[PDB]
């Protein structure tokens, strides 16, 4: 925002902050769903203490869908819930804002602990045997098994996409003053 | 590439990875893949088109957010910073010149 | 590009067409046709009432019917009388969204932000500055949806 | 002796500290929340007679609404307390010693321990 | 919302712009065909001597003291469990003295008051007397706090938690450089002024302007790399 | 009154005629259970008489509707400007909240909607409540002013007790060791008493706010506060710094409050521990999508000619909350208490984002 | 939330004043730095500080023996007669 | 007696000198925005009952 | 906000409306009583009825974004023409399919 002979030349976008926070907002929403319908595939009653999360050992899908989204919400790298903080940190080094760096780290690096800390819960002599019976058989729905699929592409792959999805929250948060 | 290929090529793995994901065989409910495929087509089709037209609008907002920033910025300056020759001549500019209504 | 023309039973696809991506338009711009009535009542838009209302008034009615159906297909332990019942009224609201859609239509006509049967004496010139969508519209089905792309 | 705008602003500040203070019984917390809301009600009217504005009066009202519903609300829930095993002193739903209290003891539904 | 406003005006901004400045005589000259009771009084002006080492000492434990019976008043009286044969005395000297209220709360909120008062003195004083003159501000304020919060949380606290006292002064150091000393959220300036004072007309810095955006042109990446497409 | 325009109250025609279809679709299923058998009549069958409606419908009439208002929204025409007497906002930014808002909530219904055939532990008013919720959170997005924006919080927040009222309280199951014996629960009490009481400290404080924010300016209108603000910065004309400070103060208070922000953020926990999986997931959509968003609007948008008090305010909380929750967070071992707690992480992270972004 | 009405139905004593500052704040390039004195004519008639200060400093001055007696009014005509006489 | 520059600057209220906004501490709202008893409360009190307190506009 | 023209001309007094189709009736007579004499800054004294009708006629919110959008299509207007627009848009999206190299070992700083 320098000025040369009173003509004004700016580099700066001044909505891009909105824009990251809705994208934050979205994404920790879409992994938290994901999560919900891989509970939500199953028999609830089962996930009353956090020792529990050995009853996610069932099968394959159920056990890495969760594995995943739980690294997900730690902030790992290669999934979509670290592109959020990792534009947060950005942002902020943007603005030049060191402390805020730090005190987001701090609070990063203990949130990603307390996330990651249930993996080891996981552990399960057994398998879990977690479904609802129907017709003296187990349940298993196959729309949320396609929902959840859909989520976990989109949570592997979403940081190759992630263009477009600024592109249109930029859009939006372009009209809030104009 | 093409997104219509590519949307129909994402709809058939789609479907593929959730009967193996429900434990169903594959080749169960045949007509659910050519369903997949053409849903998936034209759904990421149009996002083709969304969003490149809102790259369109984007560019032409910030041409406003441009006026936006320099207006807002005069009328942030500190007091007695108005006069000043640093910025006293783009100042009487906006409140001379731009009082063309 | 090329609109539906206006009171015709097509009319309503109209509304499908726009120029930008904008909900509204700014405080002082000027709408895409010329004005009828800006300070219009609600007498005013029932009297501007169409065929195309008409028409976007008979495709709710026909669209109902399958979307009445697939409400009623999640309905368990009821009767004869209480399905018939939901299913009138299932296709009762969506008539009566069919009828705000023609409202709302034909309000838009009155203030012109939708194709009137009138053009503007002067153009509003305008520089295609960014293009981005001109040749992947003219290679798609997207050129019917855009307005002078 | 206090102006009456520093006397109305301190008696709802006041009036909720007290709200805090009292033992937590669930219908004299009610009870206090209805006066503060009353004690906003005449805050509203003073300001809106004082700056000549007429949609503090329709805050009074406005007031008047809200506080019957949550009346409405708190009469219910104590009634919900019936149904449940609890008490309307909650300092007597928990084991946590209060020296506040005069009379606190529970001990384990046992007649003894040990038995060898 | 500022802090430490008087210590951060750019004293040649200010008097350039003609603003009121912080660092301007606050003083009492009391003049002759005065009565000798408007001399006493005009001597008020020591408290507004912000050079004197007694009132800054003064003021800086009369803070620490108030702080710290807030703390008690809030966080610490509430917490720790009084004996039930001391509350019963305590109460009983309520009924027997017209304030006695007043008494229990001197006798409670002394220590707290007393603490606070002489923490903020001796840091008043270990602040201005040594780290004043270090060359590496950020450094010096981390260095000072982290060692005169280690030494408070030994004494104050238990000793066997001086390594969380020495973090947490690392982190108010941080927080006191950032935002005590430096100047963000409250600037009282703007980015990018600047002040002329040569004799040059209108047409020489109106020339300087153009080199310069000339020159300013090439922290374009696009424009430097010569990737520009023919519009 | 000569005239009523029909640009003072276009928008509300759609929100009125779902209403009064979701609201006539329930008084008619509230007596789905009479039908006259006339002495000349004849049934084929039985009739049976322990029913247990399957609420999947009432969901794909939600879908439908919510399906309906995304339509109104696509073919969308008008000025950017103010209705019902300047009391609401028509601009890009606000309809682009309520869009979006509204396809969430769509997949969110569609999702509970796939679900609830694998087994109906949930009732009708159930699905009804969330069907007020989200008709009524978009125009909590357009409000225009606080006064607006606070009945529309106490609306929606009815709706959110309606909603935690209708919990499925007991349950069948293989526990055939409890009958004889009395077994008290006392979440559904918990939960009630503090979502109760955190809405009226709320409440209070959110009104106390609003009878300042008139006396200091004239209006709760967002673009007249902000330049009244402004404006008495430059001319240096109201220099109480401690009423300003204490209406930010009690605005922020409030909000920290309602949305159980890390200071506050213990009685969210036993609100997760009564609750059930659907209504978490609820809860949480609302939570992100439109309660977070307007407090961060607020400091970025609404309000953001008090940033100059705001910040330094927000830091401290931020600060006490990371100091508050760094060990609290190691000590919890019900699913519930994790997920509350990785909301309240999420939420102090976005403060500070929002910290950032202010500057 | 500015409806310009008065507490009998009738109209907002600053009313003109709200009307002058919103037509220069719409009309203006650089609102905030541009209208300052409407808005704080609009401020002024909205909290009465200006007169507050008056008061304070009137009494103030009434506080000295500065005023002894003063100038009578007779009904009849506008016209000030002084104590003395 | 404070300079005549001081008592202007004083006394002067609005910048705009066309409109009148005239001091008021409060408000009137009962009756029309009028008031009803334009006597002190022991003469509220006692007009009532007592004659010689009305002095008959005519 | 408390700085965009474009939110302070959404705030109106109550019971105030616009006359659009005057308005804009107004402003295309005046803007077509100029635009046939073309100066680089507008003199709306060199149209004196037209002036006063765009002025008893439009808003003040509504005259500040319409000379706004004028600046800003006669300064576009003196740049750009509608072929060399059309061919650098051609240009860039064709290049677009390609990649950006470094440009290793430069000359020009
Ligand atoms: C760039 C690379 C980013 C990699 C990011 C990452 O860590 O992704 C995790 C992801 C973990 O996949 P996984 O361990 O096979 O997961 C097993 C299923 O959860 C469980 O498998 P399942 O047997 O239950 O079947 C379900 C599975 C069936 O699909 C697969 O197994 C395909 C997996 C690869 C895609 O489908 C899914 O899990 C969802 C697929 C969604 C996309 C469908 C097209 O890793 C990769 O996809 C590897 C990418 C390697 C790229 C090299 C260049
Ligand atoms: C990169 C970033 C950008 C990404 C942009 C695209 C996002 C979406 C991607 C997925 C869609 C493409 C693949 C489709 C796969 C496929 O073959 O599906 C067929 C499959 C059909 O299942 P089926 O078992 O064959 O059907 C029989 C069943 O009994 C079920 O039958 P039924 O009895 O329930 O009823 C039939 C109904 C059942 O299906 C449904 O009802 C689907 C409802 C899903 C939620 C939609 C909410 C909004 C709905 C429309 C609102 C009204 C619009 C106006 C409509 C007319 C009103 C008069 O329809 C169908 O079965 C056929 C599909 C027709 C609807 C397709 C809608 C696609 C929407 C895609 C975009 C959504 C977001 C847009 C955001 C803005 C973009 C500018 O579809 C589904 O099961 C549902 C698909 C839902 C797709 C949308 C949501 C996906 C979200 C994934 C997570 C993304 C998170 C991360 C995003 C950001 C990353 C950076
Ligand atoms: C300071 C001047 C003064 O009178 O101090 C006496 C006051 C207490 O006098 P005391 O000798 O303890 O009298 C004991 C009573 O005879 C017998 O004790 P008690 O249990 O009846 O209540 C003692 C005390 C209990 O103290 C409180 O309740 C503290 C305040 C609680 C929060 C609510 C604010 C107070 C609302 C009512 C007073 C509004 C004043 C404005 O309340 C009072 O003494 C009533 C006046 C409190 C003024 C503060 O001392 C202080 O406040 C210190
Ligand atoms: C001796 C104590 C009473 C006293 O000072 O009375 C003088 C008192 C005159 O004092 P002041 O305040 O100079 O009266 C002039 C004010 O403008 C009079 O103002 P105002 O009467 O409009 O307002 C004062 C009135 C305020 O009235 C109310 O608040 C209405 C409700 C009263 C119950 O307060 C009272 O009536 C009671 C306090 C005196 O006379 C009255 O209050 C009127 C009744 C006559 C005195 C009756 C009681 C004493 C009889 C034996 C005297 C030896
Ligand atoms: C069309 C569907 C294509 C995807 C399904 C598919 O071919 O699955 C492999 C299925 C077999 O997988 P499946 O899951 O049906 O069988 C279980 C696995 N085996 C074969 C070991 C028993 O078909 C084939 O492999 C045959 C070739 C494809 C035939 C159809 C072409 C069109
Ligand atoms: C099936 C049961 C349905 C519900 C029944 C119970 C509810 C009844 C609600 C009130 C009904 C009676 C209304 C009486 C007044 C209007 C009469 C009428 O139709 O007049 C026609 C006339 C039509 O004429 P007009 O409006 O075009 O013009 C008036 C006439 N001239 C031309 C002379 C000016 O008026 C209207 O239609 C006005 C409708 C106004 C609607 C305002 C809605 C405000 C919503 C605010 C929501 C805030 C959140
Ligand atoms: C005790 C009864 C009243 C007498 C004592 C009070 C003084 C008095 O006479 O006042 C005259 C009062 C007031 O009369 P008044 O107000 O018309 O005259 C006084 C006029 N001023 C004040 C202007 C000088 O009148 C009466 O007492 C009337 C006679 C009442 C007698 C008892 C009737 C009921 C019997 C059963
Ligand atoms: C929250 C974030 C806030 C914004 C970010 C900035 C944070 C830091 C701001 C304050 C910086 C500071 O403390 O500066 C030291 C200050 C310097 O003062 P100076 O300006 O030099 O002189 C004026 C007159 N002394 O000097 C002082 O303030 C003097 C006192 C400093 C030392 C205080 C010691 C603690 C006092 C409270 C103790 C409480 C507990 C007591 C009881 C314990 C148990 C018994």
């Amino acid at each position: 925002m320098s000025i040369f002979s009173n003509i004004w030349i700016n580099n700066d976008l001044n909505s891009y902050g909105l824009s990251i926070l809705l994208l934050n907002i979205i994404n920790y929403l879409i992994v938290f769903m994901l999560i919900l319908s891989v509970i939500l595939l199953t028999n609830l009653s089962k996930f009353k203490s956090l020792n529990q999360f050995k009853e996610f050992n069932s099968y394959n899908f159920i056990l890495y869908s969760l594995i995943f989204s739980l690294l997900s919400m730690a902030g790992i790298p290669p999934l979509l819930g670290f592109t959020g903080k990792f534009l947060a940190i950005l942002y902020s080094s943007f603005k030049s804002q060191y402390l805020l760096i730090l005190f987001m780290t701090i609070l990063n690096i203990f949130g990603m602990y307390f996330y990651i800390q249930n993996l080891r819960f996981v552990v399960k002599k057994n398998k879990s045997s977690i479904l609802n019976y129907k017709n003296y058989y187990v349940n298993i729905n196959y729309s949320i098994t396609l929902n959840i699929i859909l989520l976990n592409f989109f949570n592997f792959f979403g940081i190759l996409f992630l263009s477009d999805l600024i592109i249109i929250l930029n859009y939006i948060s372009s009209y809030i003053y104009i | 590439s093409s997104m219509l290929i590519w949307g129909a090529c994402f709809g058939l793995f789609t479907r593929a990875a959730a009967c193996k994901a429900s434990m169903i065989p594959l080749t169960t409910s045949p007509w659910k893949y050519p369903k997949y495929m053409i849903v998936s087509a034209v759904t990421f089709y149009y996002f083709d088109w969304y969003r490149r037209m809102a790259l369109e609008q984007l560019c032409y907002n910030e041409e406003k957010l441009e006026r936006y920033q320099i207006r807002a910025k005069l009328q942030s300056l500190k007091i007695g910073e108005e006069l000043s020759d640093a910025y006293r001549e783009s100042f009487f500019e906006h409140a001379v010149q731009k009082n063309n209504i | 590009s090329q609109t539906f023309a206006h009171d015709s039973f097509l009319g309503g696809l109209n509304l499908f067409k726009r120029r930008d991506p904008r909900f509204v338009l700014d405080q002082g711009e000027r709408p895409p046709y010329p004005i009828i009535n800006s300070n219009s009542s609600f007498v005013d838009v029932l009297s501007n009432f169409n065929k195309a209302d008409f028409g976007l008034v008979l495709f709710s009615a026909a669209i109902g019917f399958p979307l009445s159906r697939w409400v009623l297909k999640g309905l368990t332990f009821s009767s004869l009388n209480y399905r018939r019942g939901l299913f009138s009224s299932v296709y009762g609201g969506v008539i009566l969204w069919g009828l705000v859609l023609g409202f709302n239509n034909s309000y838009y006509r009155l203030n012109g932000f939708v194709d009137n049967g009138l053009v503007w004496k002067r153009k509003e010139r305008k520089l295609n500055k960014y293009d981005f969508t001109s040749e992947f519209e003219d290679n798609s089905f997207f050129k019917k949806l855009r307005i002078r792309d | 002796m206090l102006t009456w705008i520093s006397f109305w602003s301190l008696i709802f500040w006041l009036i909720l500290i007290i709200l805090v203070l009292k033992p937590k019984n669930f219908i004299s917390i009610l009870f206090m929340s209805e006066l503060t809301w009353l004690a906003l009600y005449c805050l509203s009217l003073l300001f809106g007679a004082i700056y000549c504005d007429i949609t503090l009066l329709s805050i009074s009202f406005f007031i008047l609404g809200v506080a019957g519903l949550e009346f409405s609300f708190g009469i219910l829930i104590a009634i919900l307390y019936k149904n449940l095993n609890e008490s309307l002193n909650t300092d007597l739903n928990n084991n946590n010693n209060n020296q506040n209290i005069f009379d606190k003891n529970f001990k384990t539904p046992l007649e003894k321990i040990n038995w060898q | 919302m500022e802090l430490n406003s008087s210590a951060k005006e750019d004293s040649h901004y200010v008097g350039v712009l003609g603003y009121p400045s912080q660092h301007d005589p606050h003083t009492l000259h009391p003049k002759k065909h005065d009565s000798t009771f408007t001399k006493v009084y005009a001597c008020r002006d020591m408290l507004w001597d912000h050079h004197w080492e007694v009132r800054n000492t003064l003021y800086a434990g009369f803070k620490g003291a108030l702080l710290g019976v807030a703390y008690a008043s809030g966080f610490g009286l509430i917490s720790k469990t009084v004996p039930s044969i001391v509350l019963k005395k305590m109460f009983r000297f309520v009924r027997n003295n017209n304030f006695g209220h007043i008494r229990i709360m001197q006798d409670l909120l002394t220590p707290y008051a007393l603490t606070g008062f002489g923490l903020g003195s001796v840091y008043y004083l270990y602040q201005h007397n040594v780290w004043e003159n270090r060359s590496n501000k950020w450094l010096a304020e981390v260095l000072s706090n982290a060692l005169f919060f280690q030494v408070a949380t030994a004494v104050c606290v238990n000793p066997g938690f001086h390594i969380y006292g020495m973090v947490g002064g690392i982190l108010f150091g941080t927080l006191k450089y950032a935002f005590y000393n430096s100047s963000f959220f409250q600037e009282k300036e703007s980015i990018g002024s600047y002040t002329t004072f040569g004799d040059l007309s209108e047409e020489e810095r109106k020339k300087q302007e153009y080199k310069d955006y000339i020159q300013f042109l090439g922290n374009y990446h696009k424009v430097r790399n010569g990737q520009l497409v023919d519009l | 009154l000569l005239r009523l325009l029909v640009s003072e109250y276009i928008f509300f025609l759609p929100v009125f005629t779902n209403l009064f279809i979701y609201w006539h679709i329930f008084f008619k299923n509230n007596i789905n259970l009479v039908n006259k058998k006339n002495n000349w009549d004849k049934s084929i069958s039985v009739k049976n008489i322990i029913i247990k409606q399957n609420p999947s419908f009432i969901i794909r009439l939600n879908l439908l509707l919510n399906s309906l208002m995304v339509l109104y929204l696509i073919t969308f025409n008008g000025y950017s400007s103010t209705f019902w007497w300047s009391h609401f906002k028509l601009n890009n930014y606000s309809l682009y909240m309520y869009l979006l808002v509204i396809i969430f909530n769509n997949y969110f219904l569609y999702i509970t909607e796939k679900h609830i055939k694998i087994l109906n532990n949930y009732s009708i008013d159930y699905f009804f409540s969330i069907i007020n919720i989200t008709l009524f959170i978009p125009m909590i997005f357009l409000s225009n002013t606080l006064f607006t924006f606070f009945f529309l919080i106490e609306l929606v927040s009815c709706a959110i007790f309606y909603k935690f009222i209708v919990s499925k309280i007991s349950f069948k199951n293989s526990n055939y060791k409890d009958n004889y014996f009395s077994i008290f629960s006392k979440n559904y009490l918990n939960v009630l008493f503090y979502q109760y009481w955190s809405s009226f400290f709320s409440s209070v404080m959110i009104g106390f706010c609003i009878i300042y924010l008139f006396s200091l300016t004239g209006s709760t209108e967002w673009s007249i506060i902000n330049f009244i603000v402004a404006s008495n910065n430059q001319i240096n004309y109201y220099t109480n710094n401690i009423t300003l400070l204490f209406i930010c103060l009690t605005l922020i208070i409030g909000f920290i409050i309602k949305l159980g922000i890390a200071p506050i953020q213990l009685y969210k926990i036993e609100i997760y521990k009564g609750l059930p999986f659907l209504s978490i997931f609820f809860y949480t959509t609302f939570y992100f999508l439109i309660f977070f968003l307007f407090f961060s609007l607020l400091f970025i948008y609404y309000l953001s000619a008090l940033n100059n008090f705001f910040w330094i305010i927000l830091l401290i909380i931020s600060i006490i909350g990371i100091f508050y929750i760094i060990s609290i967070i190691f000590d919890i071992n019900l699913f519930k208490a994790f997920l509350a707690y990785s909301t309240i992480i999420n939420s102090i992270s976005f403060i500070l984002l929002i910290i950032a972004i202010i500057f | 939330s500015y409806s310009g009405y008065s507490l009998n139905g009738g109209v907002h004593p600053c009313l003109p004043f709200y009307e002058r500052m919103l037509q220069c704040a719409k009309s203006e390039a650089l609102p905030i730095k541009m209208c300052t004195a409407q808005t704080e004519d609009y401020l002024e008639c909205h909290h009465r500080k200006k007169q507050y200060a008056l008061n304070y400093a009137i009494k103030k001055e009434l506080n000295n023996i500065r005023i002894v007696a003063l100038p009578r009014y007779d009904e009849e005509n506008d016209t000030f007669v002084p104590f003395s006489q | 007696v404070h300079g005549e520059e001081y008592a202007q600057k004083m006394q002067k209220r609005f910048h705009q000198t066309d409109i009148w906004a005239p001091f008021r501490h409060r408000y009137a709202y009962m009756y029309n925005s009028s008031n009803k008893n334009v006597k002190d409360y022991k003469q509220v009190t006692l007009s009532r009952y007592i004659n010689g307190f009305d002095k008959f506009n005519v | 906000m408390e700085f965009s023209n474009a939110l302070l001309s959404q705030t109106k007094l109550p019971g105030q409306q616009y006359d659009y189709k005057r308005c804009f009736q107004a402003s295309n007579t005046h803007f077509e009583c100029l635009d046939s004499i073309r100066d680089a800054y507008d003199n709306h004294h060199k149209c004196p009825q037209t002036y006063q009708a765009w002025q008893s006629s439009c808003d003040v919110g509504i005259r500040r974004y319409q000379m706004d959008n004028r600046e800003q299509q006669k300064k576009d207007q003196l740049l750009y023409s509608k072929e060399q627009l059309k061919n650098y848009n051609a240009a860039k999206n064709k290049e677009a399919y390609g990649i950006t190299a470094p440009k290793n070992l430069s000359f020009a700083f």
